[PDB]
């Protein structure tokens, strides 16, 4: 896609374009993945700020302690709400996300599925299907999938697929801008924000603190920011 | 050979085949050719997998129950299983280790293994060949591998599939037993478990405290 | 031959600057040892200095921030927070001796003709590749894996990629030399470089004396510590 927007064109202020094809593919895949993750994060942050606390945690969720899901939800938006989960929960969520990312980055599964060069290179944004042959052979048949789990996109034209990909790229860029602005509005700044938007945990790029082994770092208080 | 290991690893896992960051398939650390190193590494891996999976099953069994044969309850009431091993009699540990050493010297001896029809694993034998116990005039009722038979009619493909399954099972079980020992020694190591507790003393030490022995039991000045 | 190779290498290091030899060092016969041997010695010294400067820069950052390896080892004696010049001040004296001894072992392996002819190549002063560290197929006991490429990430790259890697190595080495001596100059005279003023504290000892503040004789060893 040379230019989805006709009034913008090829905007390369830093000269990142006109480079090696691997770098261009990596940049395109990074843009697509960041846009998708930012759209999901914006939707989740809006749902958490509105209040969508799950009626759950009936035994086995806390782990012998008393920690309900609504108790975790009753702390803010992305804030102490996201920073108040247990260390095993955050560790296992990050591990599941890493397993999904490593499965997406696997070149054997991509070559079996008909994709192109890995590290999200040729055909960027393509997640391989986790089913069928020469994949997940030991039990775990995965009745659901990652993309189109209900078969909502069984048939689509290649021109329609390209138009939807361009729309996804533009919407992901807009959602990345909106998510950065929403994190800023949680921290303040910006235009007139209002709408409460709680307080901010750490500074924007908050992590999973209150752990053990490598989390004894009081260094997150300065470094400007 | 060198090419057979990647094929065996691909059979063990088709997605990830021939994973050796440390290489180790070319270090001829015995000076007996490349095939000897491959055979030694395969035999060491298979032995460690068998011992580790048996140790995991034994830790699961002995962490809750015991055997009612002859006062085997005061030793079972010694908290962790490693402390129970350290609380066993000196003759018990000595005879157990000597029994395992007798099995090792019977398996590695390349004349009894030649009676079974194979050779040493460094000279072309299969990795893991604890052989039939028919060498001395002392009639044994059951052997080591397949004691109560039930495996004579097995196929070659089934044998290869079982060998790959045992290799992968030991590949998991070594990490499992290591994690169990780490959680026993240093709490908070295994982040997915918080039930196993109590100290192991020195986990890699067969003799401790009550073991008298002819000197050299200098358990003082231990490390972490 | 060697001089033309210097001209070419200086061209690909910086085409704007090119061959910059103000003090004519590519023409002095050092030990009455021709031109090519002198050029090889100078290139080997430059590459060794650059590699040591890069490693020292990363180690200086690790020591000044505080990056202890673990327990029981020699990091137990060094206090928590001492700045990088003082971590080579509180490790045991024998630890410094054995570190410098292992570095000398690596130097001797790097210039041993038996280690070097095992790979089919010659001395850098006798028509070899400057900065090349040999393999370990001459030891007496087999080494698990070599020093240059500990894993097999290399050896499939093109020779042109290797040449570009060498040029980047030399340029990064020179820049690391400048950075590490900026650290050392701020640690001695205040306001030497402007950016590091107030960041790196002052040091009183000698930077060129390995054993003037001799470390303690602490014998960090348990289990069989029969040597007191
Ligand atoms: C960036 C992705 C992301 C992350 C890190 C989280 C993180 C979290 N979500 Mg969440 N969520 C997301 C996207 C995300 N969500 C999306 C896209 C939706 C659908 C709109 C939801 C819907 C959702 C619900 C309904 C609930 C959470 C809850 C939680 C918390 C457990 C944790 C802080 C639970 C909670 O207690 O929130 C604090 C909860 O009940 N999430
Ligand atoms: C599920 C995998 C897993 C995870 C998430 C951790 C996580 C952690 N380990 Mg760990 N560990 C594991 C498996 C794992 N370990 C296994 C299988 C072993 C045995 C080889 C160990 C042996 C081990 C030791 C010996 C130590 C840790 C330590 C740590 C902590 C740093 C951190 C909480 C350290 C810690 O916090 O202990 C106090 C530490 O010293 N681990
Ligand atoms: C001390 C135990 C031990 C030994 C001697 C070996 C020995 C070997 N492993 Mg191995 N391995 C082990 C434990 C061990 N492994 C464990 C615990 C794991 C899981 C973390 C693995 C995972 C592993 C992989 C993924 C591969 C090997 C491979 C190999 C071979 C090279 C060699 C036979 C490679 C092979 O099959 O050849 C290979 O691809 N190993
Ligand atoms: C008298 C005692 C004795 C003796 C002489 C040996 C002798 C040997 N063992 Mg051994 N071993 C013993 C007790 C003994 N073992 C015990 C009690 C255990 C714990 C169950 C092991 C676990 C063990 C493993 C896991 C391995 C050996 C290996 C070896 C061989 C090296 C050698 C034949 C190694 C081997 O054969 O590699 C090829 C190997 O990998 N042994
Ligand atoms: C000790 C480290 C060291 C060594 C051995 C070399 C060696 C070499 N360099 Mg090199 N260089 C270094 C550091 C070093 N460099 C640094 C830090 C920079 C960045 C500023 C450069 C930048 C550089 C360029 C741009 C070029 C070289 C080139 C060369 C080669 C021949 C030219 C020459 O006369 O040598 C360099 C001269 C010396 C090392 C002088 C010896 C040291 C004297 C005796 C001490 C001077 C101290 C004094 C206080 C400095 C005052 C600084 C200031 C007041 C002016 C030779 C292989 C040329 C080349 O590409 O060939 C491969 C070339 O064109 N060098
Ligand atoms: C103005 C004249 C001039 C010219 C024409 C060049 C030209 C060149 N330099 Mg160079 N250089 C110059 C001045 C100049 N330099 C000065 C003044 C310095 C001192 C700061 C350097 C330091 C330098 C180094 C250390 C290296 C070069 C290299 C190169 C070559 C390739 C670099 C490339 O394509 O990607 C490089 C472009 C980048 C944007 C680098 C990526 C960013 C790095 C990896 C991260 C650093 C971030 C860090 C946190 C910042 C603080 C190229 C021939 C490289 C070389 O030899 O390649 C053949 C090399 O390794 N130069
Ligand atoms: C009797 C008893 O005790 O039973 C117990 C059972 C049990 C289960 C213990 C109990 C519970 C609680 C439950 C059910 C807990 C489970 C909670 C669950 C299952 C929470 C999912 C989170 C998913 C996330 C955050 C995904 C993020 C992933 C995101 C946002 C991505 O974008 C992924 C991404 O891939 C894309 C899409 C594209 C890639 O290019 C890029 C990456 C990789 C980034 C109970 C209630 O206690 C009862
Ligand atoms: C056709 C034929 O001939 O007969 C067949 C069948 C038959 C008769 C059974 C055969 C046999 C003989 C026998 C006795 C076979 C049985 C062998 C046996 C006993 C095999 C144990 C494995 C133990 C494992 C994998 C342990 C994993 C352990 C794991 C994965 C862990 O602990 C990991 C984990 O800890 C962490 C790291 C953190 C924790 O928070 C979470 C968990 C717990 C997950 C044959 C002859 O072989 C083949
Ligand atoms: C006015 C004022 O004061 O300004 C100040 C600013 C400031 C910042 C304070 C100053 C400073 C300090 C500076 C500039 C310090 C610079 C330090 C520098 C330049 C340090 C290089 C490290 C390179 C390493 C470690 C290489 C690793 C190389 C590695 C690990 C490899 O070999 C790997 C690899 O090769 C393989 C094996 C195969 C290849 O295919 C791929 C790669 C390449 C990955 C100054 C100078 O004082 C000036
Ligand atoms: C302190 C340690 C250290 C550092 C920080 C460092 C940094 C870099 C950088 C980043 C700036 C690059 C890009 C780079 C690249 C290359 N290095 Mg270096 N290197 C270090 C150590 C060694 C050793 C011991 C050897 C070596 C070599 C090569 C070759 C092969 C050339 C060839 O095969 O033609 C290439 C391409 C080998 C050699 O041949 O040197 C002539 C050799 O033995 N390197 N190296
Ligand atoms: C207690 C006892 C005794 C004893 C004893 C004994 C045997 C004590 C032994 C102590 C011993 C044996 C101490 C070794 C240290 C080895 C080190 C630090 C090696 C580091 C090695 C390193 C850091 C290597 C790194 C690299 O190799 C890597 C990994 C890849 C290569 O590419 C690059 C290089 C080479 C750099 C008595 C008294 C003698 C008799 C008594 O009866 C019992």
């Amino acid at each position: 896609a040379k230019k989805l927007n006709p009034t913008v064109g090829l905007w390369d202020p830093l000269g990142i374009a006109e480079t090696s094809p691997e770098t261009i593919g990596w940049f395109r895949h990074a843009e697509i993945k960041h846009g998708r993750v930012a759209m999901a994060a914006f939707v989740g942050y809006c749902v958490q700020s509105n209040g969508i606390h799950f009626p759950w945690n009936i035994q086995g969720w806390q782990g012998t302690p008393v920690v309900s899901f609504a108790d975790i939800a009753a702390a803010g938006g992305p804030a102490d709400q996201w920073d108040a989960l247990s260390t095993p929960a955050k560790l296992q969520i990050l591990g599941v996300i890493g397993f999904l990312e490593m499965w997406s980055e696997t070149s054997v599964v991509l070559k079996a599925d008909g994709q192109e060069h890995y590290v999200r290179g040729g055909k960027p944004g393509y997640f391989p299907k986790l089913s069928r042959s020469d994949e997940m052979a030991f039990p775990h048949p995965v009745p659901l999938n990652l993309w189109d789990p209900f078969g909502f996109t069984s048939k689509m034209t290649p021109e329609r697929k390209e138009k939807a990909l361009l729309a996804e790229v533009n919407n992901g860029r807009l959602a990345m801008i909106g998510i950065f602005g929403m994190i800023s509005a949680s921290k303040g700044l910006q235009v007139p924000g209002l709408d409460t938007v709680g307080i901010k945990p750490y500074a924007g790029e908050v992590m999973a603190p209150f752990a053990a082994g490598d989390a004894s770092l009081p260094f997150v208080s300065g470094m400007l920011e | 050979a060198m090419s057979a290991l990647p094929e065996l690893s691909k059979k063990l896992n088709p997605v990830l085949g021939y994973w050796d960051p440390l290489n180790l398939a070319e270090l001829n650390f015995w000076g007996a050719g490349d095939d000897a190193t491959v055979g030694f590494l395969r035999h060491a891996e298979i032995k460690h997998g068998r011992v580790a999976m048996a140790a995991f099953v034994g830790y699961c069994v002995q962490s809750n129950v015991h055997f009612p044969w002859a006062p085997f309850n005061s030793i079972p009431t010694n908290i962790a299983p490693a402390e129970q091993w350290a609380q066993l009699p000196e003759a018990a540990k000595w005879q157990i280790i000597l029994f395992v050493g007798f099995l090792e010297v019977y398996s590695e001896h390349s004349f009894i293994l030649e009676k079974y029809g194979q050779k040493h694993y460094m000279k072309g034998g299969k990795p893991g060949f604890f052989p039939d116990f028919d060498t001395m005039v002392h009639p044994v009722p059951l052997n080591l591998w397949d004691p109560l038979k039930a495996y004579k009619g097995a196929s070659a493909e089934r044998k290869a599939d079982g060998l790959l399954k045992e290799v992968n099972n030991g590949r998991l079980a070594m990490i499992g037993i290591m994690g169990f020992c780490a959680e026993a020694r240093v709490p908070g190591a295994v982040p997915a478990l918080s039930n196993i507790a109590h100290y192991a003393g020195d986990p890699m030490a067969p003799f401790a405290a009550n073991f008298h022995l002819p000197g050299f039991a200098s358990x003082x000045x231990x490390x972490x | 031959s060697a001089k033309a190779d210097l001209e070419a290498f200086a061209k690909e290091c910086n085409p704007v600057v090119g061959y910059w030899d103000p003090l004519g060092l590519a023409d002095l016969p050092l030990w009455g040892q021709d031109q090519d041997a002198v050029i090889g010695w100078l290139r080997h010294s430059e590459i060794k200095h650059g590699r040591i400067a890069m490693a020292g820069f990363v180690g200086y950052i690790a020591h000044a921030n505080g990056f202890r390896f673990g327990g029981i080892g020699p990091q137990n004696v060094v206090p928590e927070g001492a700045s990088a010049p003082e971590v080579w001040d509180s490790i045991p004296f024998l630890a410094k001796l054995q570190i410098i001894g292992a570095i000398g072992v690596l130097e001797h392996i790097s210039e041993d003709k038996n280690f070097l002819a095992a790979d089919g190549m010659k001395h850098y002063m006798r028509g070899g590749k400057p900065g090349y560290f040999p393999t370990f197929s001459a030891n007496v006991h087999p080494m698990p894996l070599n020093l240059f490429d500990p894993f097999k990430w290399s050896k499939n790259a093109s020779p042109e990629k290797k040449a570009k890697g060498l040029v980047t190595e030399t340029n990064n080495g020179r820049l690391a030399m400048l950075g590490l001596f900026g650290f050392l100059s701020e640690s001695k005279i205040p306001g030497s470089v402007p950016a590091l003023s107030g960041i790196i504290p002052s040091y009183d000892g000698d930077y060129m004396q390995p054993f003037l503040p001799t470390g303690p004789d602490t014998s960090l060893w348990t289990i069989g510590n029969l040597w007191a």
